[PDB]
């Protein structure tokens, strides 16, 4: 199908990507939190 | 709460009538 | 079949089977009310659930005068 | 009482040697094709 | 008296006899306690 | 003991008229001729 | 190209040091007992 | 007489026989019904055992004031341990079911023949040229009832601390358990869990997908069912329709196109969940309990900051403090 | 007309099919999702349970989670503009406004994806069996984080969002309700227990059941993802456990209709009495049991044990799960048996 | 032939056996009420109305007649307590006695209709096979509705041409049946305020009586009809079902 | 009076287990 | 009486079980009067409340 | 009349009106963009 | 465009490696700037009780709540 073109800013990305940059917003954070001293 | 699965049941049977008994070629 | 009195006199009401409106008929109209319903419940529901107070409105056992 | 040790002993002696003496018969033998 | 065009035979299998009672009589060892609590 | 009246008729009640319902089926259908 | 046998062997390394990070947290951090 | 031993031998192996009793059967028809027998009347007619060994016998049968629901067979005594406990070893019956023997007679040829069962269902599966491995599913529940039957008792010094064999006993097994291992708090469990609760999962997934995707050939008043016939050659579901319909739900690659593939995956998730589990009862018959996070978070000051894990050990001491009433002497709960 | 055109679009063939029940589902379901994983990580239950439940806090994946709001919320709705965080977004953390949140939302995304379901099996012509067997998790998500608490006083003892959080839902029960008793939870059980036993001795008796369709040991390959053929020898499974359980399959038709009907049925009994259990008509006692052991001192059961196993439960919790109800329960007053 | 489950599907379209049913089942429940209410009337003590009353003693009928009007015996007592009171023929005993017999007239009913099953009015002219026109009579039935429900608001709970409704204090000492003025203010949209429940009837009838005309009128537009397969009666089902569970649900909250 | 009700459902289901594995209807191939 | 009768747990429907069948009289039995308002006082003659 | 609590309704009724609003508006175009 | 393609192509890392690490040093500086602490009302170690209370700050009443709330953040909670 088609002479293989493809764009950049598919449809899925939205999918896999609203659950992306959270995903390491967090992972990022969590992190952080290890070094919280009492 | 019963009453709901009926609902869910006779509707899926209404908008499926065609496909009930089962289904048929292509692929 | 078996026609009979009252039969006969209900007949009519029992006859435009499958008629039908053209295209998309009515429906825009009744997609309004519809809304309208939805925010009607929405109202009455958060009124008993103590979301939506309106002085005047005292949902509890007395108000009963 | 003393009596049952024995005879539950002879009783399940049994049952265990038929157990051993049958696998032992050439069990694999025993299946469809290839024996 | 037109003898009515719209009724089938009914059946149950006796496969389904068997799975049928399975169901009441469990359904049954189940409830007796409670029924006679 | 101390146990319900009815516990007993309710227990067989519910056993009965649902196993004779089957059966009253499985019979005819059992008996259909062909 | 970047041979896939070698993103993943990568990024596994990188969760096993995360997810490992997580597992020192527990006798450091608040979640500790100490 | 071809020879009579060499004639047994063929019937026994028999695969013409309506059950096949097999070279495990010999051994597990006998047991299983010693077992089953022993059990229907115990849990009928046998009166008050002292599971605990302290003299305060717990009645759980029928005919003693017992429901289905609350009755059951229960466990030998405390006062017995782990020591063998066979008929013969009693002055009497009166003994016997006093210190609750029946429940030694029960387990050990209910565990024995559960296995021969297996033993079984490797051996027909042999006979009739089919692979193997089925056996191996049924090792998971197997592995369990030995867990919970025989496992636990040997690491905890006894048989009254095994499984009671009745509805209500069982929960007093779980309630207890929980509070002595804390296990809904052990990843074993919770593995076992992923298997049960995934297992009805995709025991529903599969049999809707296959059964909504069946090819018509039956009428629209006649049972869908009949549209198959026992020794078909063609399959009779579009396996290709079904996987079509669920890539779509979730997403193609995330669904199963090789039935094959599926059903290993069917079999191999709750299987390998329930062994966990099984191992899970059989480890904490040793002591290596659950995550025990009581006072983890504290504040700055150094005050106890509580937790939901916090709030299970409340109930957890509600059943520590009040199981075995009068059982405890001392301090510590080592047994 | 525009509408068909907007259809068009929606029904296109992606990767991730979207349709018109997306319009619903992935909104919800992703708000329901990203709530959890929010809480989880960074609102506390303080004002809430005095409990810590977020990494933030130092909690685990065990300990953290999305804790119910206060008692004295009652069953409000808790919008983020209503009367109590009063359009204020921190205030709604705190007073647990993240719940009914979570709650309502994925409530929206379990309607939206069965609708989904629906809606892709009407388009690839199948049948809706799909849909029907989701109708089970459905009454279980609906009575017991909706239906149950609507019943009690407030949200506040609906099961709170996480693991632990849930470990005492179960705890709780079966000391306050004496659940594991009830005929209703039994059938639940027997479900599932007995769905998760379909589901592992079907999938070994086709692996084991197979016909060899290749020269290699690691069958996989060997199928035809083309039909034609059965894949397993169905005649020879029934012959199998014919002579080793005596009763067998004989018909796929029914033994993967059957597979449908054990496990959701199950479900569909545990919510009932949970329904019930929301008005507190509890399976609690057995009447005749109570009266000999009040007669006679002598009389045990399994069943009399357990009821104390509750007393303690309940004695030993309530004081710090039921903070609103500043309980002080003297050392004097608390059961406990000897010793320990 | 027809599984089990199935048998009921006989009546799928035989318009006249559906209304044979549907008239049995109206029957029983019919009959059911009747007789429910003499095993309360067989068994309920009036000699104590402050501390022995109704829900004291397992009655569930019962309640559900005093809070429209009937609170009386024809043997004398009433449920408030009074005494001398003529309750008339509407006591207890008379609706229980009303009931069976339209329940007894519901019955031969459903046989005659069963018999007559093929009356030419199920038959559509045009085809000459089976067939009814459902959204016609959708709007028919809905019209008959509101119209009665619009007179039991506007005649029975505002005493007009009837009796009331149950009406009491805020901590239940008071009590009894009282004619009831509608409320459209916006507190009458509190649960717990007697007039709501009249404007409702009154309002909602209206409303009621205007959209049934409607669908007497109207047709459904193709796109629809189309979408909801109406012109196939079991889907009337699958709507109705959700609607009698949704106004369950409700009446539990309630 | 309970129990015998009890012993009876249970002696009820072990007959049905009999006749289901022996009087089942015999399983036909094509 | 009928008020104080409202302030009794054994009228609130929230007690009470799925198989524990009948009127509410077949629980704690058919109401016959009201005892009385009680206020307990320990020997300083202070007045106690029952939680 | 019009209390903080009736305000807040609208606040909510609004801010849920838009959300559909900028839902359909973006997909109604989208939609006609390609098919 | 298949993933594969994407997760090996040198653009794609050449964007992500910026990207990713970038979302990550937010997130981390998120908590560690204590701005995660105000934005969700989350007590800080030493902010759950005042020095000498024990008691907890338990929200009594739905409608003044947030104003009970606020005065529990008051006694230096
Ligand atoms: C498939 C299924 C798909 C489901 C999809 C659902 C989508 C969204 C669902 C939203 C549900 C929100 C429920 C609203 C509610 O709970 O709103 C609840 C409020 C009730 O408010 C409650 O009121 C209680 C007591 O009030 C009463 O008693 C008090 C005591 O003094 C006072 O006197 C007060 O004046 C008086 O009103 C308490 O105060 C509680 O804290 C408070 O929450 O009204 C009401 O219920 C509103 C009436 C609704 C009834 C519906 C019930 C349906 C099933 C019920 C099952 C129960 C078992
Ligand atoms: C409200 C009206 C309503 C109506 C008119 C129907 C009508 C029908 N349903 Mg249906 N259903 C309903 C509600 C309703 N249902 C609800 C609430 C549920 C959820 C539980 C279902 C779930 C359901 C399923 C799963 C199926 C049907 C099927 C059918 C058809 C069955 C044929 C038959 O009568 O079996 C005859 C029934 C029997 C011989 C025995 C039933 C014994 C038990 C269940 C009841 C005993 C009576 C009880 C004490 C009475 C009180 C009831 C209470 C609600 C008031 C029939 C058209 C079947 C179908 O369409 O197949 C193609 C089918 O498979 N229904
Ligand atoms: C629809 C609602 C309804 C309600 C709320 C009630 C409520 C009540 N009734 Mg009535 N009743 C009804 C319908 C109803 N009834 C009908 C239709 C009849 C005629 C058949 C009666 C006949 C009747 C009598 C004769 C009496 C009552 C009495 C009572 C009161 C009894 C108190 C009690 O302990 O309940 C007990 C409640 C139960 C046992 C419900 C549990 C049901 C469980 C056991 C089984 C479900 C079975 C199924 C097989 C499960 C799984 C199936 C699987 C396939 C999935 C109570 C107020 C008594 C009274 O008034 O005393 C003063 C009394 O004597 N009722
Ligand atoms: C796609 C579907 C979708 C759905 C169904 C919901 C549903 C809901 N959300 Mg939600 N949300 C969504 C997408 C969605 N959201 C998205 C994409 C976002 C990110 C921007 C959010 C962000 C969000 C937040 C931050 C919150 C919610 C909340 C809520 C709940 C609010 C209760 C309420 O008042 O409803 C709103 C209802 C309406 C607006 C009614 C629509 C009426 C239409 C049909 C007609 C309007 C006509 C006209 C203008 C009226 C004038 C009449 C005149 C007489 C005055 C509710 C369950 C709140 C919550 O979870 O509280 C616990 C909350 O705080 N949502
Ligand atoms: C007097 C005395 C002693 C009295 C009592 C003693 C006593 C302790 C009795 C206890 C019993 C008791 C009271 C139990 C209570 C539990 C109970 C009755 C609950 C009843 C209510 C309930 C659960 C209702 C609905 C829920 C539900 C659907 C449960 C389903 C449970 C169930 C049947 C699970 C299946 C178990 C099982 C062995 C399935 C086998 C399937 C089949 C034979 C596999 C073989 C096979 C596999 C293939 O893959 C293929 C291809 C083929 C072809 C094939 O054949
Ligand atoms: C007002 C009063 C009302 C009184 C109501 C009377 C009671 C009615 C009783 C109904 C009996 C129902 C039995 C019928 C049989 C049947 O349904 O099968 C019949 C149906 C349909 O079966 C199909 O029938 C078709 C033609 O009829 C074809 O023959 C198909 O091949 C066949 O599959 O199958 C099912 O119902 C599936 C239900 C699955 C049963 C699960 C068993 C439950 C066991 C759970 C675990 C128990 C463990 C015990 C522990 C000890
Ligand atoms: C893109 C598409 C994504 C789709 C799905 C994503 C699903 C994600 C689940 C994420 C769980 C994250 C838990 C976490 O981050 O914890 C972070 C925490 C917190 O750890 C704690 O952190 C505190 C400071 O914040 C302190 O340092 C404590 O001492 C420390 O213990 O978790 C762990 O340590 C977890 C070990 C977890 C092992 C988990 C197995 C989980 C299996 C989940 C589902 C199986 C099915
Ligand atoms: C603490 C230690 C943890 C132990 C984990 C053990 C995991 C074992 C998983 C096996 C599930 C058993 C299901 C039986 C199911 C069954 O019969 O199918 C078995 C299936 C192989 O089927 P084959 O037709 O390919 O077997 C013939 C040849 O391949 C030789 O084996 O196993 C696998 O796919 C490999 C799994 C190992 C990876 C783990
Ligand atoms: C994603 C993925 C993956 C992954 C993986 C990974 C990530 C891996 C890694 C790995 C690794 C990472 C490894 C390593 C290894 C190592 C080794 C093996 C080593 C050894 C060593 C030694 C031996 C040494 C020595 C010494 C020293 C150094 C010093 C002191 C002394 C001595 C001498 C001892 C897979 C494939 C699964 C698949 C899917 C996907
Ligand atoms: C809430 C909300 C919102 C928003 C937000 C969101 C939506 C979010 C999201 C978020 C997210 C979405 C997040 C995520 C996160 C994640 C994480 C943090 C993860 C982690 C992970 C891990 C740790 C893993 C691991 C593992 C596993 C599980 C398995 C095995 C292997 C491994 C090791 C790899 C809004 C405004 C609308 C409104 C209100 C509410
Ligand atoms: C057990 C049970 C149940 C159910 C039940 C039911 C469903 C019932 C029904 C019932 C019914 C459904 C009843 C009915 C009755 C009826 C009646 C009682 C009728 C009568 C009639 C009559 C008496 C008539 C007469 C007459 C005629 C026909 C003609 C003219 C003249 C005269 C008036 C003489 C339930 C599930 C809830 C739960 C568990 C238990
Ligand atoms: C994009 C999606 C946005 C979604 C919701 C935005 C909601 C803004 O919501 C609005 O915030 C203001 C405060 O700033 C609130 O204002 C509220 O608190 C203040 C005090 O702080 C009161 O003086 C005021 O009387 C009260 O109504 C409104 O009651 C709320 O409805
Ligand atoms: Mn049965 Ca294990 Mn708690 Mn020591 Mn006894
Ligand atoms: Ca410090």
């Amino acid at each position: 199908q088609e002479p293989v073109s493809y764009p950049i800013f598919t449809v899925r990305w939205v999918a896999v990507h609203t659950l992306a940059v959270p995903t390491i917003f967090f992972l990022g954070a969590i992190a952080a939190m290890q070094f919280i001293q009492r | 709460l019963l009453f709901f699965f009926g609902h869910i049941w006779h509707g899926a049977r209404t908008l499926f009538r065609d496909v009930f008994s089962g289904i048929d070629p292509e692929l | 079949a078996r026609r009979t009195w009252l039969g006969d006199i209900l007949r009519p009401l029992n006859s435009e089977y499958g008629k039908v409106a053209p295209g998309w008929g009515t429906t825009p109209l009744m997609a309004v009310f519809m809304g309208l319903f939805l925010v009607f419940l929405l109202i009455i529901l958060e009124i008993y659930n103590s979301t939506l107070i309106l002085d005047g409105v005292n949902v509890s056992w007395k108000a009963l005068g | 009482m003393e009596t049952l040790k024995i005879t539950v002993y002879i009783v399940v002696t049994f049952f265990v040697l038929l157990f051993v003496f049958g696998f032992l018969s050439g069990d694999p033998a025993r299946n469809p094709k290839r024996k | 008296m037109e003898p009515n065009p719209n009724r089938q035979p009914v059946e149950l299998n006796r496969t389904s006899l068997y799975l049928g009672l399975l169901l009441i009589l469990v359904l049954a060892l189940l409830f007796s306690s409670y029924f006679f609590n | 003991m101390e146990v319900n009246q009815l516990g007993l008729i309710a227990t067989a009640l519910f056993v009965l008229v649902p196993s004779v319902f089957l059966i009253i089926l499985y019979v005819q259908t059992e008996s259909q001729q062909k | 190209r970047i041979p896939l046998w070698i993103v993943a062997t990568v990024a596994g390394m990188g969760v096993i040091v995360i997810v490992g990070l997580f597992f020192y947290g527990a006798y450091a951090g608040l979640g500790s007992s100490l | 007489s071809a020879n009579l031993w060499e004639r047994f031998c063929n019937w026994v192996t028999s695969t013409d026989n309506r059950l096949y009793v097999g070279w495990f059967g010999v051994i597990m028809i006998p047991t299983l019904l010693a077992a089953t027998i022993c059990f229907v009347i115990a849990f009928i007619a046998a009166p008050p055992v002292d599971i605990d060994g302290i003299r305060e016998p717990v009645s759980g049968s029928l005919l003693y004031g017992n429901n289905i629901i609350t009755g059951a067979v229960v466990p030998s005594s405390n006062a017995i341990g782990l020591h063998f406990y066979p008929i013969w070893e009693a002055a009497s019956l009166d003994e016997w079911l006093y210190n609750g023997g029946p429940y030694q007679l029960i387990i050990f040829h209910f565990l024995l023949g559960a296995s021969c069962y297996m033993g079984r269902q490797w051996e027909l599966s042999y006979r009739l040229g089919m692979r193997p491995w089925i056996c191996v599913a049924y090792s998971a529940p197997l592995a369990s009832a030995f867990a919970v039957f025989l496992i636990y008792p040997i690491g905890q010094g006894s048989f009254s601390d095994g499984m009671p064999l009745g509805i209500s006993g069982t929960f007093n097994f779980m309630i207890v358990f929980q509070a002595e291992h804390n296990i809904l708090m052990h990843p074993f469990h919770q593995l076992g869990v992923a298997g049960v609760f995934g297992g009805a999962l995709f025991c529903a997934m599969h049999g809707s997908l296959v059964t909504s995707s069946l090819i018509r050939e039956t009428t629209e008043t006649e049972s869908a069912n009949y549209g198959y016939k026992f020794g078909q050659e063609e399959e009779t579901y579009n396996i290709v329709a079904a996987h079509g319909y669920f890539g779509r739900l979730i997403f193609q690659y995330a669904s199963f196109n090789n039935s094959r593939s599926l059903h290993f995956f069917l079999a191999a998730w709750p299987v390998v969940g329930v062994w966990f589990t099984a191992l899970g009862i059989s480890t904490m018959a040793f002591n290596l309990n659950g995550f025990n996070f009581n006072h983890s978070v504290i504040d700055a000051k150094g005050n106890v900051i509580n937790t939901w894990a916090d709030i299970i050990n409340r109930a957890n001491l509600g059943m520590e403090v009040m199981h075995e009433r009068n059982a405890h002497n001392f301090p510590l709960d080592l047994a | 007309g525009w509408f068909d055109i907007l259809d068009d679009w929606l029904k296109r063939d992606r990767f991730v099919f979207v349709g018109w029940s997306g319009i619903l589902l992935f909104p919800c379901a992703y708000l329901a999702l990203g709530g959890w994983l929010t809480g989880t990580t960074f609102v506390t239950s303080w004002y809430t349970h005095g409990l810590a439940s977020s990494y933030l806090e130092g909690c685990n994946f065990l300990t953290v989670a999305v804790s119910t709001p206060a008692n004295s919320m009652g069953h409000s709705l808790l919008l983020l503009w209503g009367p109590e965080a009063q359009g204020d977004f921190t205030r709604w953390c705190q007073l647990g406004g993240l719940w009914t949140f979570i709650a309502l939302h994925g409530a929206f995304g379990l309607i939206g994806f069965m609708l989904r379901q629906f809606e892709i099996a009407r388009l690839v012509g199948v049948r809706p069996y799909n849909a029907i067997a989701f109708s089970a998790p459905i009454a279980v998500f609906v009575s017991v984080f909706l239906i149950y608490p609507l019943g009690q006083s407030s949200w506040f003892f609906a099961p709170s969002f996480g693991v632990a959080a849930i470990f005492r839902f179960l705890l709780f029960f079966q000391g306050f309700h004496n659940w594991t008793l009830n005929p209703f939870h039994m059938m639940g059980v027997a479900g599932v227990l007995g769905g998760a036993l379909l589901c592992a001795i079907h999938g070994a008796t086709v692996e084991n059941t197979l016909f060899q369709d290749g020269e290699g040991a690691s069958t996989f390959r060997a199928f035809n993802p083309t039909q034609a053929e059965e894949t397993y020898s169905m005649v020879t499974a029934n012959r199998f456990w014919s002579q080793i359980f005596g009763i067998a399959f004989s018909n796929k038709r029914w033994l993967h209709f059957f597979m449908l009907f054990v496990p959701v049925t199950g479900l569909w009994m545990s919510a009932i009495g949970v329904v019930g259990l929301a008005l507190n008509l509890r399976s609690y006692d057995f009447i005749s049991q109570e009266i000999r052991a009040a007669e006679d001192p002598e009389f045990e059961t399994f069943y009399t044990k357990n009821l104390l196993l509750n007393e303690g439960i309940r004695a030993w919790m309530a004081p710090q799960d039921q903070p609103h109800e500043n309980f002080v329960f003297p050392e004097e007053v608390l059961p406990r048996g000897n010793a320990l | 032939g027809l599984p089990w489950y199935r048998v009921h599907t006989v009546l799928i379209n035989d318009p006249g056996r559906l209304i044979a049913a549907h008239l049995m089942h109206t029957a029983l429940v019919a009959g059911w009420a009747g007789s429910m209410a003499l095993y309360e009337l067989a068994t309920f003590d009036p000699s104590d109305p402050v501390l022995n009353p109704m829900w004291r003693q397992g009655m569930f009928v019962l309640p559900f007649m005093a809070r429209l009007g009937v609170t009386g015996s024809w043997s004398g007592w009433s449920i408030t307590g009074e005494t001398g009171i003529d309750p008339g023929f509407w006591s207890f005993e008379g609706v229980a006695l009303a009931h069976i017999v339209l329940s007894g007239l519901l019955f031969l009913a459903a046989c005659w209709h069963w018999v007559y099953w093929d009356l030419e009015l199920f038959r559509d002219p045009r085809t000459g096979e089976p067939a009814l026109d459902l959204p016609k009579m959708f709007g028919i039935h809905l019209f008959l509705a509101g119209l009665l429900c619009f007179g039991f608001g506007a005649f029975h709970l505002t005493g007009l041409f009837g009796p009331g409704m149950w009406v009491s204090d805020p901590y239940g000492l008071t009590g009894s049946v009282q004619p009831v003025a509608p409320e459209w203010g916006p507190d009458g949209f509190n649960p717990y305020n007697p007039g709501g429940v009249v404007a409702h009837h009154i309002a909602a009838g209206i409303v009621g009586i205007i959209a049934g005309l409607f669908h007497i009128l109207v047709r459904p537009p193709q796109r629809l009809y189309k979408a909801l397969r109406m012109g196939n009666i079991e889907t009337v089902l699958s709507s109705s079902i959700a609607a009698v569970f949704f106004a369950a649900f409700v009446v539990a909250g309630t | 009076m309970e129990t015998i009700t009890y012993v009876f459902i249970f002696a009820c289901i072990i007959a049905l287990f009999f006749f289901a594995i022996f009087f089942r209807e015999p399983p036909r191939i094509t | 009486e009928k008020l104080a009768f409202y302030d009794y747990i054994g009228n609130n429907p929230a007690k009470g079980g799925l198989f524990r069948t009948g009127p509410m009289n077949k629980g704690d039995g058919i109401a016959q009067a009201w005892k009385g308002h009680a206020v307990f006082r320990n020997k300083e003659g202070e007045e106690l409340f029952v939680r | 009349t019009i209390t903080p609590s009736l305000k807040g309704f609208f606040i909510g009724l609004l801010s849920g009106a838009v959300v559909l609003g900028l839902t359909f508006a973006v997909l109604i175009a989208i939609s006609q963009i390609d098919k | 465009r298949p993933f594969s393609d994407i997760i090996t192509s040198v653009r794609y890392w050449v964007i992500h490696s910026i990207t990713i690490p970038a979302l990550f040093i937010a997130g981390w500086l998120f908590v560690s700037t204590g701005l995660a602490y105000d934005v969700f009302g989350t007590p800080r170690p030493d902010s759950y009780y005042a020095q000498e209370q024990r008691s907890i700050p338990l929200v009594t009443d739905r409608f003044e709540a947030k104003q009970q709330v606020e005065t529990f953040l008051e006694q230096l909670k």
